């Protein structure tokens, strides 16, 4: 079960990285708001999600899906690039990042 | 301009005012108002003071009674609206 | 410019993160405060370099510089394993970095 | 350890101006917790906390001529068993 919300912790690490890039430097009301309680929820979800699974598996997938859902919303709701260089150099920063901390 | 907007003073005292301004749509909110007043024409400088975007009210407390002064309400950004400014006097 | 803030602030990612945990249960005062200033600069940083940089690229950037950072103070403030593993995904996390630099 | 040294700097019958000593840099801890009352019926004790990088504090409300009990805590037990004193106003 702890895997699940492990998951959904991973889903609003994606929330408040777009609500903070609605806020623009957090200066607008309510974006600026789901940033901050989006990323409460995040750590709190997390950290029960992690008192049974290992740490370095579920911060893998935790920062996993918080990196590539960004990604994806990134370019899905502020239209950002999708280069086919762009594409190939997070899939390698991405596969380092999950990479370093499921060793740990 | 956008935000704010409908700044008028509430309340008033020979030494305080009580404005209010309208923060717009939802979406128009803002994470907080600075707030600037000073004597009109005085060889002063104004003060400021800054207070959180979910509030469409501020008090202004310290005025000499019988100055006329002005007062200004800035948005985070400029990229908004201008700044409205209207001029009371106590 | 606004990439220099995410590498500070992938920087001061890491120093909250050590120092929480040289932090007790957030009861030392100047680990606490340490750890208070470095969430507060890194949050402060990131949200200033979100508005000229798509999320998707700021938060995977500035995640990889904490997560490495995280490993390269590991290895030498703590006498961990380093691993060829380790080394080519710090590799791999380097190269994307670097790479999405260079797509400006 | 932490903390230690808990005077009485000075006292008049209805107060106390307590100290304590912090330790220094790595044993500051972020508050401390005082609680006084008196050395036998207490019926309840009174407590304050103060920020800390404080090493004073004041009691204030005392009943003159009763013998009070000051203790200072931590913030957890991890640090080096409490402090108290008795003290008659
Ligand atoms: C819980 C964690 C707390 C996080 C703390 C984050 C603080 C949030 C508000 C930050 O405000 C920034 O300050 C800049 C100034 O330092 C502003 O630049 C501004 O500078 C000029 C001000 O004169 C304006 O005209 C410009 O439009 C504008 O770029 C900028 O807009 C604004 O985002
Ligand atoms: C206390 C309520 C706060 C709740 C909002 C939470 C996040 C905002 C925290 C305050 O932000 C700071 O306030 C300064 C206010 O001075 C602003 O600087 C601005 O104000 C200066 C005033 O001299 C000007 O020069 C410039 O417009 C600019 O630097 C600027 O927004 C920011 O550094
Ligand atoms: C798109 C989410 C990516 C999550 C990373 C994949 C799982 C990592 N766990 C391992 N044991 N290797
Ligand atoms: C919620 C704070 C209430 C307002 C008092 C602090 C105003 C400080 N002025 C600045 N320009 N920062
Ligand atoms: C928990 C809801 C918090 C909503 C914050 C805004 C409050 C009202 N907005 C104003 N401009 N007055
Ligand atoms: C209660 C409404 C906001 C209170 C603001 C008080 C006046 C400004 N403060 C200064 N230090 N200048
Ligand atoms: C209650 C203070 C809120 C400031 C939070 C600072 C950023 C923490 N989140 C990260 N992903 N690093
Ligand atoms: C180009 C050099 C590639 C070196 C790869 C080392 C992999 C070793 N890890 C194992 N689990 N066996």
């Amino acid at each position: 079960m702890a895997w699940l919300i492990l998951i959904i912790a991973g889903i609003f690490e994606v929330v408040w990285a777009i609500a903070l890039k609605y806020s623009n430097g957090f200066t607008r009301l309510i974006p600026s708001m789901i940033t901050l309680i989006g990323m409460l929820i995040s750590f709190y979800l997390l950290s029960q999600a992690t008192k049974t699974l290992p740490i370095g598996t579920a911060y893998a997938i935790w920062t996993g899906i918080g990196a590539l859902g960004a990604v994806i919303c990134g370019i899905i709701f502020f239209k950002e690039p999708l280069t086919a260089l762009r594409i190939v150099f997070m899939i390698l920063l991405l596969t380092g990042i999950i990479g370093l901390k499921a060793t740990s | 301009s956008s935000v704010p907007t409908k700044l008028e003073v509430v309340a008033a005292t020979p030494t305080s005012l009580l404005i209010s301004w309208d923060a717009g749509h939802w979406w128009e909110w803002v994470t907080y108002y600075r707030i600037t007043y000073g004597e009109t024409g005085g060889n002063s400088p104004v003060q400021e003071f800054t207070v959180p975007g979910y509030s469409s009210t501020a008090t202004i407390s310290g005025l000499k009674p019988g100055v006329d002064y002005t007062i200004t309400v800035y948005a985070p950004t400029s990229d908004y609206g201008s700044p409205i400014s209207i001029n009371y006097r106590t």
